[PDB]
Order: C-alpha cells, then sequence, then structure tokens
C-alpha cells in the first residue's frame, strides 16, 4: 500500500497562442492583434 | 584720361573671377541648407487598440 495520489496537485492549464490568418488586414493590425493574443495568454494562465 | 582707365581695365578680370565665384558659393550655400523634414504621425495602431478599449472588450 504505496501512495495513490496527489488530490492537490493539478495540471496547469497549457495554454494556445491565438493565430490570425494572414491577411492584409492582419499585417496593418499586426501589433494589436500580437497585444490580444498576449492579453489572451496572460489570461489563461493567470485564469481570469 | 590716360592712368585711371589703364589701371581699371587691369582690375576688371580679378574683380569678375572673384564676383563669379561668390556667386557660385552663395548657389552652394543655399543648396547645403536644404533637408527633407520626415514628419513622423501617431500610429494607427494605437487608435484601433483604444477602440477596442472603448468597447470594453
Amino acid at each position: 500500500r504505496a501512495d495513490e495520489v496527489d488530490y492537490t496537485n493539478l495540471p496547469a492549464p497549457k495554454p494556445q497562442k491565438t493565430v490570425w490568418d494572414d491577411n492584409i488586414e492582419t499585417e496593418v493590425l499586426r501589433k494589436y492583434l500580437d497585444g490580444l493574443s498576449q492579453y489572451d495568454m496572460e489570461e489563461a494562465k493567470y485564469g481570469v | 584720361d590716360i592712368m585711371v582707365p589703364s589701371f581699371v581695365y587691369n582690375k576688371l578680370p580679378v574683380i569678375h573671377f572673384l564676383q563669379e565665384k561668390r556667386a557660385e558659393q552663395k548657389l552652394r550655400r543655399v543648396l547645403d541648407e536644404t533637408y527633407t523634414e520626415w514628419t513622423e504621425e501617431l500610429d494607427q495602431a494605437h487608435v484601433t487598440d483604444a477602440i477596442t478599449r472603448s468597447l470594453n472588450i
């Protein structure tokens, strides 16, 4: 009868960076879209 | 009638040359002061970002 499991342990939510379609509208908004992705990843890591 | 005229005639070439050089110098200075001023305008990405924030997104 050895250790079974750490109920405390939780697998971290593996984030995925959002990918935008490569059109001209993306190039004009490249910086803005990148900021949104960074915000999305930060929200996923922290939770909200 | 004789002397002053002769010396003026002798002066003419050097003065003409110097004045031509002076005019060339003026033109050169005029050209050298010309620089193209590239203006910088607020990037529209920040405008787009502020628009998004106003939407409460």
